[PDB]
């Protein structure tokens, strides 16, 4: 990867900067309030 | 005309009940939509949150904040996301970005050898063949000898790397 | 009558926690130092304009300040609002109701003509110093409101929001609804017919400010710099 990054394949001695490390993320959380406000659509269908 | 729902007639005369949905669009400050919550909720590892928005990659940790009645989230210097309320709990959530920074490679020289040690710049690799660290970081790859010389190779914070031999 | 108004009419611009950061906010402000109407409500109410923004005040005990009304024409040819502080409850009613020129609305003699678009309850709203702004920049009617026990005192004080409406009627303008104890449940007076407490409310039209707000340890307002009043601001 050092050699990738020079675009050399010879390298001299030194502290080369190559990539960067990240944790990626493990899964997705989706957060909404207590969303119970329905509407009377079943008590409108159902009617007499 | 009466139905007159005898077994007599055919199907084509059967009481079906029928309902027709229609819907408005212009001039919108909408006040109606169907989705539900469908929500899910995970702490203590890096996760894509989404609260009411807000979509940003982080870990949720338990926070101290006192946060308003009306508050939903906080933001620090520079207009960074710093917390954020649970919609469903109302819980205050301290979000902090995933770990992460540079890989430095030690080596040296092709010349040389080709062994190598990386070193994670920041890092403290409690988190990701010696494992050592220092100021600089986390250095994987090299051994912390005792023996003090010159410095070959600067790491950092008074430490530097060499070729034994 | 006008009166200087005090750092007073600031409110929560965004609904952000911020914590001992000072954050400049360009938005609907009432100015420092500015005359704001002072009008009795226990003599003589006019029709007043709605500009891009109000800021109402009521320093009342007797609460004879009930509630408010708002409309483009004010005619049932357009839309409506109103907005009722009852004893039990608040009513926010959308409903291009038909005003009448006086709507003493202890009788409810309001208005004649009614058919509804839009609702709304909640908690009532309520010697007193009641401060409330409201602010019609988008499709929706906000309602920043504000109590304080104490003429407008020089404290600080900022004003947190309570209701936001998603109704995108044109607000141009507003009056609002006297509750006198006991008086001809008839039009034909205005603010008369029996000894109503001393009630004044003040009307201050809003201007895009620029505003530096510090926030406290705790994420409440604490100081506010207009930058537009003094040099040294
Ligand atoms: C949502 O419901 C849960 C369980 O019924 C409850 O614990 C929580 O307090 C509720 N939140 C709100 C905001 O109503
Ligand atoms: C390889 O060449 C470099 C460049 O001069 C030098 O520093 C290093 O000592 C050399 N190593 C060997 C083993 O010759
Ligand atoms: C790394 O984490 C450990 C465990 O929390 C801690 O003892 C150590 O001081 C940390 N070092 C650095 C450089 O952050
Ligand atoms: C340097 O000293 C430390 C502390 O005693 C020890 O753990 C380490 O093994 C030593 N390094 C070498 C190369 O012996
Ligand atoms: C709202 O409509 C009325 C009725 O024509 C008009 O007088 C007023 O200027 C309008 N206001 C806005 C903000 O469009
Ligand atoms: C109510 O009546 C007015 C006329 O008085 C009319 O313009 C409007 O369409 C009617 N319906 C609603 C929901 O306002
Ligand atoms: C924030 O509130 C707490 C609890 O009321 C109080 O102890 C603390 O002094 C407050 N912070 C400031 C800066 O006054």
């Amino acid at each position: 990867e050092t050699k990738c990054t020079l675009k050399s394949f010879t390298v001299e001695k030194g502290i080369y900067q190559t990539s960067n490390f990240r944790v990626q993320p493990t899964e997705s959380i989706v957060r909404f309030p207590n969303i119970t406000n329905l509407c009377p659509f079943d008590e409108v269908f159902n009617a007499t | 005309r009466s139905y007159g729902f005898r077994p007599t007639y055919g199907v084509g005369h059967q009481p079906y009940r029928v309902v027709v949905l229609s819907f408005e669009l212009l001039h919108a400050p909408a006040t109606v939509c169907g989705p539900k919550k469908s929500t899910n909720l995970v702490k203590n590892k890096c996760v894509n949150f989404n609260f009411n928005g807000l979509t940003g990659t982080g870990v949720l940790t338990e926070s101290n904040k006192k946060f308003l009645p009306f508050q939903q989230f906080g933001r620090d210097i520079a207009d960074t996301t710093d917390a954020v309320r649970d919609p469903q709990t109302l819980e205050i959530l301290d979000i902090t970005p995933c770990s992460f920074g540079g890989v430095s490679v030690i080596t040296p020289g092709t010349n040389t050898s080709n062994q190598v040690a990386v070193l994670y710049q920041g890092v403290n690799c409690t988190e990701v063949s010696n494992v050592f660290q220092t100021r600089a970081g986390c250095l994987i790859g090299a051994e912390y000898v005792n023996n003090s010389y010159e410095c070959d190779i600067p790491i950092g914070a008074g430490i530097c790397a060499s070729y034994q031999t | 009558s006008y009166t200087n108004s005090f750092t007073r009419g600031v409110y929560y611009p965004d609904k952000v926690f911020r914590s001992s950061v000072l954050h400049s906010t360009q938005d609907l402000f009432l100015p420092f130092f500015s005359n704001v109407t002072w009008f009795h409500a226990i003599h003589v109410n006019p029709v007043l304009p709605f500009n891009d923004g109000v800021y109402f005040a009521s320093t009342e005990k007797s609460n004879i300040i009930r509630g408010w009304i708002f409309g483009t024409t004010l005619d049932s040819k357009t839309q409506s609002l109103l907005i009722v502080n009852n004893a039990t409850n608040v009513v926010i009613k959308v409903c291009e109701f038909q005003f009448c020129n006086d709507p003493f609305l202890d009788f409810r003699v309001y208005s004649s003509a009614n058919n509804c678009t839009f609702e709304y309850v909640s908690q009532p709203f309520l010697k007193n110093l009641r401060e409330f702004v409201f602010k019609n920049i988008d499709g929706y009617f906000k309602i920043y409101s504000k109590h304080t026990p104490i003429d407008l005192p020089q404290g600080f004080s900022a004003l947190e929001p309570l209701v936001d409406l998603p109704i995108g009627i044109n607000i141009t303008r507003f009056q609002t609804l006297l509750a006198l104890h006991r008086s001809y449940l008839t039009p034909g007076d205005s603010s008369s017919g029996w000894t109503a407490g001393a009630a004044a409310y003040y009307v201050g039209y809003l201007q895009p400010r620029t505003f530096l707000l510090k926030y406290n340890e705790n994420g409440t307002i604490t100081d506010a710099v207009d930058c537009a009043l003094d040099p040294l601001s």
